[PDB]
């Protein structure tokens, strides 16, 4: 089961400073350390820090700006990691791993998307996409749900809660003015359509907000 | 008897040490003595005082883990023989 | 502090193909390597420790090898799914420290792009938006271009586009282009069309429709 459960994301207004939470679960153990990340859009992994729970010791990576501190909670089984006064640099994804101690990293965390803006938290927009009633088709048909005007990062669009994986596409956001669009596509036999139903189910940790929409042909 | 309890003992501050060892090395650069096991295999040769060289400390609380655990391997060492010594002047008192 | 080079970035193989990744330890570390394995917006995924040790859960496909300064993670016949980021890590000496990464690509047939155009939803006009989305499904080369056409006459002023990396459930490209209007610029203008020019074709794909 998910060991390493980590907020999907937290937007920080620059020079603030945020508390990125791991809370493991599973077989824990006195010689495990908890490690920290740092993955900027697009560039590699970058170590940050480590901390071993049993004891409350924190080492970090002297060679980066020290701009977190390790500490974790005896107890409720979760390492938390503070990021004070960031800027832009600091916007990244922030993963957490458990080490056994042994060297390497076991498992990993989703990762906590953090953008550090002085925007607002905008919900997104979830609006269908049904092929117009002048276009013919084939066995395949492609539908597909538009979500455009939110922020921050991340967003995570699925269809039919998920049962339906196969045959879709949900394609990187884009900025516009303080606002990221993005849309995701997918395509299933046109004889199971509009029969069997079809919804895109979009989920924006920035907001705690999730919404559906079923994608209907156009009347 | 006393010999059987430093036995004990022993691999106590042998599991204690390859602990604390990793603890005092992580965060000194350069320190290779940082993953449970091999600072285990460590803490085995230095108190066996065999000590090969392919890990060793460079902390300071390393190092005075270090020295414990090497006192603890020279000792238990001693009183095993001085124990020894002892059953033979029995043994031979006959 | 140790470091781990990856050369190359890139790795471009075909199908079925054997494929190797090389990662170099600025000095001696023994076995003490590590490989992960991470995919587009996932997380990294240990594949094999200790240079060559086997982690369940990970196919027989892949293989470790090497010790020293020299180490080889190895994929015995690439596959769509493998398509990802690949790095490698140390545990030597502290700290511990990553490689640089290396993309692999894969070589599939060239394809096709499957074209779809949209028209804005009612519920997007119903609040002076009008957002039209065409869509370049699974296509191969990733080089493609997209073309407006708002009544015959070209439009180019509120085209956004989408590139996806390198698709790992088929080895293909898809992008979206999506042209946003007031509701007011959709209602005085009846037609629009998305024209796909591909590699795969000297004339180009077309999808269009009317606001009626
Ligand atoms: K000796
Ligand atoms: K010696
Ligand atoms: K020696
Ligand atoms: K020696
Ligand atoms: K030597
Ligand atoms: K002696």
């Amino acid at each position: 089961q998910v060991q390493l459960q980590q907020p999907g994301a937290e937007l920080v207004k620059p020079g603030a400073s945020v508390k990125l939470s791991c809370k493991a679960s599973g077989y824990t153990f006195t010689s495990d350390w908890i490690h920290w990340v740092k993955q900027r859009p697009g560039h590699g992994l970058e170590w940050i820090g480590e901390i071993i729970p049993s004891y409350g010791r924190a080492n970090y990576n002297e060679k980066i700006q020290k701009k977190a501190t390790l500490t974790a909670d005896k107890s409720s089984s979760t390492a938390f990691m503070q990021l004070s006064s960031l800027t832009s640099e600091d916007s990244a994804v922030y993963y957490c791993a458990r080490e056994r101690g042994d060297g390497y990293f076991a498992v990993w965390g989703a990762g906590t998307t953090v953008t550090v803006s002085s925007a607002k938290t905008t919900p997104p927009s979830v609006y269908p996409l049904a092929p117009g009633s002048a276009a013919q088709t084939n066995s395949m048909v492609t539908l597909g749900c538009l979500v455009k005007g939110y922020f921050p990062e991340p967003v995570t669009v699925t269809w039919n809660s998920g049962s339906l994986s196969s045959g879709v596409h949900t394609f990187p956001a884009v900025l516009q003015s303080d606002l990221y669009t993005l849309s995701s596509s997918v395509t299933v036999p046109s004889s199971s359509w509009p029969s069997e139903t079809v919804t895109c189910n979009v989920a924006h940790p920035a907001s705690s907000t999730k919404v559906d929409k079923k994608i209907v042909p156009r009347d | 008897r006393a010999a059987g309890a430093a036995t004990v003992l022993l691999v106590i501050v042998l599991l204690a040490g390859s602990y604390l060892a990793v603890l005092a090395e992580r965060g000194a650069p350069g320190a290779q003595l940082i993953t449970y096991p091999r600072a285990l295999w460590w803490s085995v040769h230095t108190a066996t005082t065999v000590g090969y060289g392919d890990l060793y400390p460079v902390t300071l609380w390393g190092r005075c883990v270090a020295v414990v655990v090497m006192v603890a391997g020279i000792t238990s060492a001693g009183l095993v023989t001085a124990a020894l010594a002892t059953w033979f002047v029995g043994r031979e008192q006959e | 502090d140790i470091l781990l080079t990856q050369s190359p970035a890139i790795l471009s193989v075909s199908p079925g193909e054997r494929v190797s990744f090389s990662c170099r330890a600025s000095q001696s570390i023994g076995t003490d390597i590590h490989w992960y394995q991470q995919r587009t917006n996932g997380s990294p995924r240990l594949l094999i420790k200790y240079a060559s040790e086997s982690i369940s859960g990970i196919p027989s496909r892949f293989s470790g090898s090497g010790s020293g300064t020299d180490f080889t993670l190895s994929i015995n016949s690439v596959e769509s799914e493998d398509i990802a980021n690949y790095y490698c890590q140390q545990s030597n000496r502290w700290p511990f420290t990553f490689g640089s990464g290396t993309k692999l690509e894969i070589k599939r047939a060239d394809a096709a792009p499957t074209v779809s155009i949209f028209p804005p939803s009612s519920e997007q006009l119903t609040s002076g938006g009008a957002s039209v989305v065409c869509f370049l499904n699974n296509f191969y080369p990733k080089d493609i271009n997209v073309k407006w056409k708002i009544d015959g006459s070209e439009r180019q002023n509120g085209v956004l586009n989408s590139w996806t990396d390198q698709d790992s459930k088929d080895s293909t490209y898809s992008m979206s282009s999506t042209l946003t209007l007031t509701k007011d610029e959709y209602e005085r203008h009846n037609s629009y069309t998305c024209e796909a020019t591909h590699k795969t074709s000297t004339s180009p794909i077309v999808k269009s429709f009317n606001r009626n």
